[PDB]
């Protein structure tokens, strides 16, 4: 704003050029990643609170199992959680010289892994907005105090110079800071959001998990 | 845990003194 | 279980009341 | 006054003003709820637990709480799951007792998760507030520095005298940015260290509860 | 001082009057704590050497009867452990194999309740210290402001009426920085004090559930 | 824990800054 | 390089400890990077094949046919399994000294694992933590040398006052480059550690379940 | 360099010299406890290559009798643990576990008085390293104040006449930070050493448990 | 031992600031 839209650090030197180059690009990084993971979670608690309704809905669970495998290669979420639990249970079972209770316990461990695989793909790229949020205020002062340098030493070779032919060289080089901190800002902003998503559905997981194994652990003797 | 970060607002007051100091010369 | 947004509303009224003293008080004091 | 040099500061000063002001008007709203919340919940929790520790029935403790069973909150709803299922796993047949105190275990263990998890929500927007504010605070100044160094390029005979207010209308926004920071971010820390005594308590609790379960299953066999 | 603070603006008496007010509370809860904590210390050596003297448990608590209204650190965890180990294993004599947690109980709440005593006013200090230099930085942004504000009323600027403006914010500065010291410093020496005091304490949390549960027991 | 804890010195430098200010010509 | 070559002997020290203290920083990130996967694909690795339902016994006979290294998940089984068989074979004990005596194994097992792949975290904290005060420290150095140019002569050249301004800025360039390595990875190792932490610590529960039953029912 | 302090204000010398005074001990506590540290480990490592050697405990407590002046570190909680079991083992040992539990409390009690006499001037170190700064800075605002009030009296002023002053009251930052960079750095290191340290003793005192527990039940 | 120990050690590391305070003059 109030200086020529045609102008930029294109004239400046190759180091703070450089690092215009990175800043900008994790703000644009930072802003995909906030987009394809603000789709993906509201994708992910929507099909997990469908799913905790059709699994309440009292339809009887070889239902469940049957259609779920009719759409083995797509399943998501709690469905997901439930079929690999399901699918051990009645692998395991059937071995009936199996312990009762000893299913149970390997069928849990089934689930467990079915939901960390299912919540690290909701996480991928998340540490990523943790490292920008962080490193991007320092990479806009480091790229600022390069600036200040080489515009002092842009006139090294002369006292004489006045201020008025360094003052636009010093605003050129707050950029580097500016942008620093504007790709900061939402990183970190949202970066604790999406933590806290995530949270919501490792506890909205966990509940499905407790919900399966008490019906598991009934169906199993009773 | 937490704690505010002062070096980045510390930093930029640096800078500033420093472009001040090195024109009083001029 | 959901009377905490109420006493939310009456934590957020309260603090701008407070705020709005505050800067009250600080502009008076630019006198 | 401030006040007639402020309502002709910049617009970027302005914003950064209302969104400063307003994670200061949230924050404190949540300091002043999260407390009196917490206040309640240590309260609440020590009063249940030398009632339950009195050496009175558990079961008749347990039968005068369904009086109040969709009301339940901290050490007496963790409770009061973990013997609903421990009665109904007793009651019911061809369950061997380590099975029994493993199921009221874990319908405590989910309990007291849910519990804790209902007693934090908001925490972790201080975090971001403390995290923010000053970097907010951080862009207002620098923005203000940087268009004051462009209009002071702009004269043929230049002088730190005509920006002086452009670098103070500037330099505040870092202080703003800062004391709406301050709050938050002790808050922060303060309540982590109310929220993880008063975990502490609960597991203890969970503790304590379990080992009476687990004898006093046993003890029937 | 007095020479300036006399015609400060009105937002820099109350900024003074609260930076100099926590110096001050700071130094009182100094006094007040490095009695306690040092009383509350030559108090547990002083019940220890009574405890290994030889004498029954039997005699230490019918001793400690006459004292139980004023009772204080380790023999008020003994008294209440103690207490409640008779009111369930010889004023009713069923199921000794429950007393022992029963004791944990009854010397955990004692230990809390000990340990809340000697802390009172220690989070204060915490607080003190980190704000106190917060509290500088807004008087010094204050008298800048009323640097700013004597400097755009000339053409050209000078020293002779940014002066006042500086000395405010230095003062300022120099007063949190004041208040900040003792805190900071006493704070650590305290906090450390009573986690020694705590492991001190903590001597009892086998040492009397064994003893009770060999009397439980035998 | 322990740490450096430097808030003052934003004051020193808004002090030093503003000399700079009453002295430019 | 002469613009080095005539700095204060001050700057040169804080030169080659802040440059030290970067590549020590990224020496520990990449050194730490390829163990903590390392670790974590182990322990991913195993489990899976101890889960497989291959008999316990048969598992540690070829886990102790790989004693040479065992370090990882692996060695935390076969601790916690060595002190289960070895203690049942004096049948005079109660199953609850079983379950005991491999739990006991397994969590010092357990810490010796950590401890090697926390080894060098903590200095890495302690360096982006301290590392902008010593860049700082040698601003304030240049600074002074700044001021004192100032202060010589009644209209000080560029030239005079530049070698304090060069060097001050310098060290708050090196005290930000010094800090990068150490903010992004500090953070993001703790909570590695912390993951895999975790892990093992589902693994103290699954598999002394599994020892419970096999006491209680042999 | 001592021109200054052979002419400035009777404080900013005197700040000088507490400064100096908290470097010097500093320094003097950093080489001493990490000689000190290092013997302890050393000691440590030289006990776990002597018990596990296979040689019986029961000669091995002969051989401590010939140092009793000189036990330390883990060879004194052995010692201490085995210098009780003998004796709860002797004549009256209730439960095989009263024999234990009463032997671990002897080990305990060493556990504490070997940290505490190491650990011992480590948070002297955590005080320095958070008021060095703040004195540094308290030095620094009264500096910029004294040069003030020298200055204030003149009708003009230059960078020329009040620089001078001005770097003079700097050197109490520079010097501030000096003394705090060494005791924050060392005061994480060694107390992270002595938690290193404290892990090894509970894991050496709970695995010789294990042991002890095996020869005392079966 | 001990206080003559840390007398030693205050008295090296004095030393070793009296050297380095001396190379700060120096150069």
């Amino acid at each position: 704003t109030d200086m020529n839209i045609l102008d930029l650090f294109l004239k400046a030197s190759l180091l703070v050029k450089l690092i215009m180059l990175i800043l900008i690009g994790f703000s644009i990084a930072s802003w995909a990643i906030i987009i394809q993971r603000t789709r993906i979670l509201n994708a992910a608690a929507r099909e997990a609170e469908a799913f905790e309704d059709k699994f309440w809905s009292g339809i009887e669970l070889s239902r469940l199992y049957q259609e779920s495998q009719g759409k083995r290669d797509n399943l998501t979420g709690s469905e997901q959680i439930f079929y690999s639990g399901f699918k051990e249970f009645v692998r395991l079972h059937r071995a009936n010289s199996h312990a009762p209770e000893a299913v149970v316990e390997g069928a849990s461990r089934a689930m467990r892994i079915s939901m960390n695989r299912e919540l690290e793909n909701l996480e991928t790229h998340i540490p990523f907005l943790g490292t920008v949020g962080s490193i991007s205020p320092y990479i806009g002062l480091f790229g600022t105090v390069w600036g200040i340098m080489h515009a002092f030493i842009a006139l090294g070779a002369v006292k004489q110079a006045t201020l008025q032919m360094v003052a636009p060289g010093i605003a050129e080089a707050l950029i580097a800071t500016a942008i620093g901190l504007f790709a900061a800002i939402p990183a970190v902003m949202a970066y604790n959001r999406l933590n806290q998503r995530v949270n919501k559905l490792e506890l909205n997981y966990d509940n499905f998990m407790e919900e399966f194994t008490a019906i598991l652990h009934r169906q199993a003797f009773t | 845990k937490s704690e505010i970060n002062i070096v980045p607002l510390l930093d930029v007051l640096l800078v500033l003194l420093l472009i001040f100091m090195a024109t009083a010369p001029i | 279980a959901t009377e905490q947004n109420d006493k939310l509303k009456r934590a957020i009224i309260i603090s701008a009341v407070l705020h709005v003293i505050l800067f009250a008080a600080l502009i008076w004091s630019s006198f």
